[PDB]
């Protein structure tokens, strides 16, 4: 069977940059090489078939080239909405084969997060647990440190965080950090605070509430 | 104008058999204008081809799965289906149905030009559990609101805000498996703080548990 | 594409000492900083300088936008022989606000700027630590000085600390600079009664 070797696994590029993604087949596939775009959570979308024919509606900044073994997908002027994982697929022979995929990230300038904090709901307390949620909204780059403080006691281990995929319009990230306590520990204390470190912040930012 | 839609359970016990169906609309399934396909995607992995089925009912399978895969077509229902036996947690994946226009320059000339939405299948012995939804409510010009969607199984849930009216500035976070075996996630939206007089409703849906809940938010 | 900053220190492109006049809105992918570069004219520094330099290195330069501050009851044209433009001058992107006449009362004031662009605004301001209590009174009137700076992210206070430092560029006080990244549609608010070096223009980072 015919294997596809796709490269690179990941790339970041600025809006307007030219991006090239390559695939190599283990033997000639003539021109039967297809490119797909998969935005996170969504089904793949066919961009190019037969190495170089654009699907109807696909913007002309996408182009494909190659024949035989070596093929290339070019994005001539990378746009924020082009964040995605891109796949090649040979359809010369059965079984078909997909490349391993290339994740394309957008490079952009620094943006500090806007920070918000949310107390547990009265309904969740009735049930017997408490979730405190710290939100970091629309920042870049992705790296960030979030720490909890309750009565100025530093917490650890009782919290987990989740990060969105890069936004399709401004290329920022958003992050949630959730601190979980039993109804017991939560009532024990008054002041709940979230402290955020990030490259866009000269010094850390703290949000808090009184229970 | 061919369109595809997966259906089937999102939960399958280990050693049991996974069954999914793809309903084709906008065209006949055995016309010979398309070949049909199942493809899956493991969390954080690439696309893996499961097999083809052709307008004649003949099939081609991925040789690594051929022992336990069956693809079939029901022309009366305009559907094609997948059956995968003896599943393990390795078979947890998003499952896609797709089709490819048949060509005369080459039978597979056009790639897979039509795709289903994908449906998530978790292989687990744990039971289905519906979520609990709690509000997230409270700094100058803009405010943040949300819903906490806690303790559900399996994936996925979906969240819209005001039935899909409000769309910009909404972030629904990737679910996180907690140290209890249940998932949890928040969905948040940022809105002008002068509107706190306007109504914000998260619409939470958990299809494997037949659960739908709406919820309002205010401090 | 490159820019050779020469005498201009990278952070000086934000504040604008005379050696940076030609780089106030520079645009370049590679930034050549020279050992002879200086950020300042009146002596002082950014208090968190390397972090901001790293930010600007990953930019494609800066674009400048007026912040629209106007003032009444004070002077906005404070000038120093340390910032020479064929005569005494000041940082191009800043205003040295002074009492209307020497020793006069400097009234309590608030200024606010909302970022109406789609990108974050780099906001810089300075605190002036005068060479002496006597000098602080001549420039800003007698009494304690207080500068507060607020946004949706921050709330900090600055109190000057007058006293004689070693003469640098001919002067014994210090003007130190502070920075924040103001998010789209957020508003930064300054409140002050003297010893405040106010921004005239904000900076917006160019894509690299
Ligand atoms: C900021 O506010 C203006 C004025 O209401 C609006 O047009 C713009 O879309 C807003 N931008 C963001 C990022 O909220």
């Amino acid at each position: 069977d015919i294997q596809m070797t796709q490269s690179p696994s990941s790339l970041s590029a600025s809006v307007g940059d030219r991006v090239t993604i390559t695939c190599r087949a283990s033997q000639s596939i003539s021109s039967y090489l297809n490119w797909y775009q998969q935005k996170p959570g969504k089904a793949p979308k066919l961009l190019i078939y037969a190495a170089s024919s654009l699907q109807s509606g696909v913007p002309s900044r996408f182009s494909g080239s190659g024949s035989g073994t070596d093929f290339t997908l070019t994005i001539s002027s990378l746009q924020p909405e082009d964040f995605a994982t891109y796949y090649c697929q040979q359809s010369y022979s059965t079984p078909p084969a997909f490349g391993q995929g290339t994740k394309v990230e957008i490079k952009r300038t620094v943006a500090a997060p806007s920070v918000f904090i949310f107390p547990p709901s009265d309904e969740q307390l009735k049930s017997g647990t408490a979730s405190v949620v710290c939100l970091l909204n629309n920042f870049y780059p992705r790296e960030a440190k979030v720490q909890w403080k309750v009565d100025n006691a530093l917490q650890s281990g009782n919290s987990q965080e989740s990060v969105t995929e890069q936004d399709s319009k401004d290329s920022t990230y958003s992050l949630s950090s959730t601190l979980t306590l039993s109804k017991a520990d939560y009532e024990k204390h008054k002041v709940y605070a979230c402290e955020v470190t990030h490259q866009g912040l000269s010094s850390p930012v703290t949000k808090s509430f009184n229970r | 104008q061919v369109q595809l839609q997966e259906s089937g359970p999102g939960l399958v016990k280990p050693s049991e058999t996974l069954s999914l169906t793809c309903t084709v609309s906008g065209g006949s399934i055995s016309s010979g204008g398309y070949y049909w396909s199942w493809i899956r995607q493991h969390p954080g992995k690439g696309l893996e081809w499961i097999g083809y089925i052709y307008y004649s009912g003949s099939t081609d399978y991925n040789p690594s799965l051929k022992s336990r895969v069956t693809i079939s077509v029901d022309t009366s229902k305009n559907q094609f289906s997948l059956k995968l036996s003896s599943v393990t947690a390795a078979d947890t994946a998003v499952y896609y149905c797709a089709g490819g226009s048949t060509g005369d320059r080459h039978y597979y000339y056009y790639g897979m030009d039509v795709w289903g939405q994908g449906t998530t299948v978790t292989v687990s012995s744990a039971s289905t559990k519906g979520p609990s939804v709690f509000p997230l409510a409270p700094s100058g010009g803009t405010a943040a609101l949300g819903c906490l969607v806690k303790d559900y199984f399996p994936e996925p849930v979906t969240v819209s805000w005001n039935s899909g009216a409000l769309t910009s500035g909404v972030h629904t976070f990737p679910a996180v498996l907690q140290s209890s075996g249940l998932y949890s996630l928040s969905s948040v939206v940022t809105v002008p703080s002068s509107s706190l007089t306007q109504t914000y409703i998260c619409n939470v849906n958990h299809k494997p548990s037949n659960t739908k809940v709406d919820k309002r938010v205010e401090p | 594409r490159t820019v050779d900053l020469g005498q201009c220190g990278l952070l000086g492109t934000i504040t604008g000492p005379p050696q940076c006049d030609q780089f106030l809105e520079f645009s370049a992918d590679l930034i050549i900083e020279r050992r002879e570069g200086s950020d300042v004219c009146y002596p002082g520094k950014f208090v968190n300088e390397e972090a901001l330099r790293q930010i600007l290195r990953e930019s494609g330069g800066i674009d400048k936008e007026a912040m629209g501050f106007t003032y009444s009851g004070i002077r906005t044209n404070g000038a120093t022989s340390a910032c020479r433009r064929s005569g005494s001058s000041f940082y191009a992107e800043m205003k040295w606000l002074l009492s209307n006449t020497d020793n006069a009362a400097f009234p309590q004031m608030t200024k606010s700027y909302k970022n109406t662009r789609k990108s974050p605004a780099l906001i810089v301001w300075g605190i002036h630590h005068s060479v002496s209590t006597a000098e602080q009174t001549k420039l800003y009137g007698s009494g304690n000085k207080l500068v507060t700076v607020g946004s949706s992210n921050y709330q900090q206070s600055f109190v000057p600390s007058p006293g004689a430092r070693p003469q640098v560029n001919g002067l014994s006080g210090r003007i130190d600079f502070h920075w924040l990244m103001l998010n789209p549609n957020d508003t930064v608010t300054f409140s002050f009664n003297g010893a405040f070096i106010a921004p005239d223009r904000a900076s917006f980072l160019r894509g690299k």
